[PDB]
């Protein structure tokens, strides 16, 4: 709680959330778990969500979440990017070719959206 | 005419005996007409069609290039 008021806003910045899923992957087999549809762990969604839902802003305080997400093999539809995807209001994806075309920033005008 | 060369600049002439041979000039006329029909009947039919189907459905391929699943 702010001194005589509700808490100041929250500035949150995360780098490479995908690395979390990769770290889980590193051992997922060693837990004796069978592989999921791909080498990923079948638990994937649960540990993703428990992470994601700890980021919402409440009546008390507001949290501004910024997440850079690595894309494996530029496959937007790998399980991890797709599954992550449904937890954001603003979508921002970069296109390798456009950067190869020299433009900065290389933000796709098409895919990137915002619920606002 | 010259004392050694004579010629006619023909508005329209045909090696013929009489205007009855008009039944003959129209033969080449409609022949070239048929050819004029043919050039279109192939050109659009060959070019426009095949080239139309070429680029048609290519997109769904170019979008699924790096598919791992």
């Amino acid at each position: 709680k702010d001194e005589n008021g509700k808490g100041r806003d929250v500035l949150l910045f995360v780098d490479n959330i995908y690395r979390y899923t990769l770290a889980g992957t590193e051992v997922s087999a060693l837990l004796g778990r069978m592989p999921s549809a791909v080498g990923y762990q079948p638990t994937l969604a649960e540990e993703m969500g428990v992470l994601q839902e700890r980021i919402t802003s409440t009546k008390s305080g507001s949290i501004t979440s910024i997440q850079a997400v690595y894309v494996p093999a530029d496959d937007l539809t790998d399980p991890s990017p797709a599954t992550t995807f449904a937890h954001l209001d603003a979508t921002v994806v970069l296109s390798r070719d456009i950067a190869s075309s020299g433009i900065y920033p290389a933000i796709d005008p098409l895919d990137s959206t915002s619920r606002q | 005419v010259q004392p050694h060369v004579v010629t006619v600049l023909a508005d329209t002439a045909i090696r013929a005996d009489n205007l009855d041979e008009a039944a003959i000039l129209e033969a080449r006329k409609n022949a070239e007409q048929l050819l004029a029909n043919q050039k279109s009947d192939l050109d659009s039919a060959a070019a426009l069609a095949a080239l139309a189907e070429t680029a048609a459905q290519l997109e769904t391929i170019r979008k699924i290039k790096n598919r791992a699943q």
